[PDB]
């Protein structure tokens, strides 16, 4: 997985 | 229009916009190109149900692993189902063959409600059609024809809208600022801008390919 700015 | 944003990166990378005398990037900002949609959040669950997005006027949608799409809008209650074809129906949340989608559009609302940074938060209906990874960015491509480019390391990012024949630059002190391509050539910009230009015509290419 991965996911855009925290 | 994928092939209209090729030209119109072609046309500004052939110039060498940073290879001038004087650069004067400031004199190719247009506000009037700004674009209506981005999105401003994003997390990849490809490896079991799709990838999950929110757009900036803060309605969401998944591009499930099926090639379908689910858009929810920011009323929170009306909905599009897309199938692979691309057949739109309107649906609300309150028929019984997407419950199944309609909780996991659920679980990525709940997210982007609550988790990650908004991307161009300061500022005040298109679907995401594909999108992949590369080591270095995302790259998404909506139903309108702009394609966003956003860049992992530094936070930087791309949107190119082919009907304004604009670019719009996020920085990474995230400094929004919106460019006509054609403008780009003649006053030229700086050397991270044209190196991000030039990445985006190897991933519209691909986008073609």
């Amino acid at each position: 997985s991965m996911w855009s700015s925290m | 229009h994928l092939s209209d944003m090729l030209q119109q990166l072609h046309s500004v990378n052939a110039s060498k916009p940073s290879e001038r005398g004087l650069v004067r990037q400031e004199e190719a900002e247009d506000p009037a190109c700004i674009p209506i949609f981005w999105v401003s959040k994003w997390v990849d669950y490809s490896d079991k149900y799709g990838l999950g997005y929110q757009l900036c006027d803060n309605s969401v949608g998944v591009l499930f692993n099926d090639s379908t799409r689910l858009i929810l809008y920011n009323d929170g209650d009306s909905l599009q189902y897309i199938e692979r074809d691309g057949t739109e129906s309107y649906l609300t949340v309150s028929p019984n063959s997407l419950m199944k989608k309609i909780t996991l559009l659920k679980y990525f609302r709940n997210y982007m409600s609550e988790h990650l940074l908004k991307a161009g938060a300061n500022i005040t209906l298109p679907y995401l059609r594909t999108w992949f990874r590369t080591r270095s960015a995302i790259i998404l491509h909506l139903s309108n024809g702009s394609v966003q480019i956003n860049f992992f390391q530094d936070h930087t990012k791309l949107i190119l809208c082919p009907l304004m024949a604009a670019v719009t630059y996020i920085d990474e002190k995230r400094d929004f600022r919106t460019y006509r391509l054609s403008l780009l050539e003649e006053y030229g910009c700086c050397k991270e801008l044209a190196s991000r230009l030039r990445y985006a015509r190897t991933m519209v290419d691909k986008l073609l390919s």
